[PDB]
């Protein structure tokens, strides 16, 4: 049950990209418990975006997202050249299950 | 995981006689 | 409220190997715990959730049966053990720690480690 997305989604500084995945009904269509994390290599994916369309403090207001049926996308806009981050899409399958998504990877 | 939604019964109606099928489809049928 | 991973090593398959990460403060028994599994060149692949007083207990699919959860409060350190590793199974083991104290659940990962690489 992996959430499946894009490889890669192209961009360029100044733009705006969006990083969607795709589910199910039974898992992205069923809670409204959608997040989406930024990852960087070498390092831990870093939490910037849950409840679908919510972020915690200190996640830039650039990074949004929204939900529609049993899919789910994550907005980025005004990208810089430091943006540059694989991107992970989490939502609750249920039964109190957690699955990540495949993972995007934003270029700038 | 998901939940099985192929296994549906009759909810509403009047009442079903003895050893009789009922193959009729608010919504009556509900999964 | 730094966590630091530790216990990964390169083992032959079919041993049991066992993970742990050091949470800093005292708000570990406070906080759940989450286990996070990144296999090189592929996604994120969730291992179980434990809650903070480690009653009740979560675990993937994947690793049901396999991988143990368990939190030692004394010590402020959080524990993932793995039974009969197989090849197919070498990825960096990282823990994580709920947003919210006690159990939530209902939020992303507000701190997680360094990361634990895992070789079979």
């Amino acid at each position: 049950s992996v959430l499946t997305q894009p490889r890669s989604v192209s961009g360029s500084p100044g733009q705006s990209v969006t990083i969607s995945c795709t589910g199910t009904s039974s898992d992205v269509g069923a809670y409204n418990y959608v997040s989406w994390y930024q990852q960087h290599p070498g390092k831990a994916p870093k939490f910037m975006i849950y409840d679908v369309d919510q972020r915690p403090s200190g996640v830039p207001d650039r990074f949004s997202g929204s939900k529609s049926g049993n899919t789910a996308s994550l907005i980025i806009s005004g990208l810089q050249a430091e943006d540059e981050a694989d991107y992970y899409c989490s939502s609750y399958a249920g039964s109190y299950i957690w699955v990540f998504g495949g993972g995007t990877q934003l270029t700038v | 995981h998901s939940g099985n939604y192929d296994y549906w019964y009759r909810l509403f109606r009047s009442k079903l006689k003895p050893f009789e099928r009922d193959i009729s489809t608010y919504f009556p049928l509900q999964s | 409220v730094q966590l630091v991973e530790s216990g990964g090593s390169v083992v032959q398959p079919g041993r049991a190997l066992r993970l742990s990460c050091a949470a800093s403060g005292i708000t570990f028994s406070s906080f759940g715990m989450y286990w996070v599994r990144q296999a090189p060149g592929k996604g994120l692949e969730w291992l179980g959730y434990i809650a903070y007083d480690g009653s009740d207990t979560y675990y993937a699919d994947s690793v049901k049966g396999r991988f143990t959860i368990s939190r030692d409060n004394s010590k402020n350190t959080l524990y993932l053990q793995m039974n009969s590793l197989r090849i197919e199974d070498t990825a960096v083991y990282y823990c994580a720690k709920d947003y919210y104290p006690l159990l939530s659940y209902y939020y992303g990962l507000d701190v997680w480690g360094q990361g634990t690489t895992v070789t079979v």
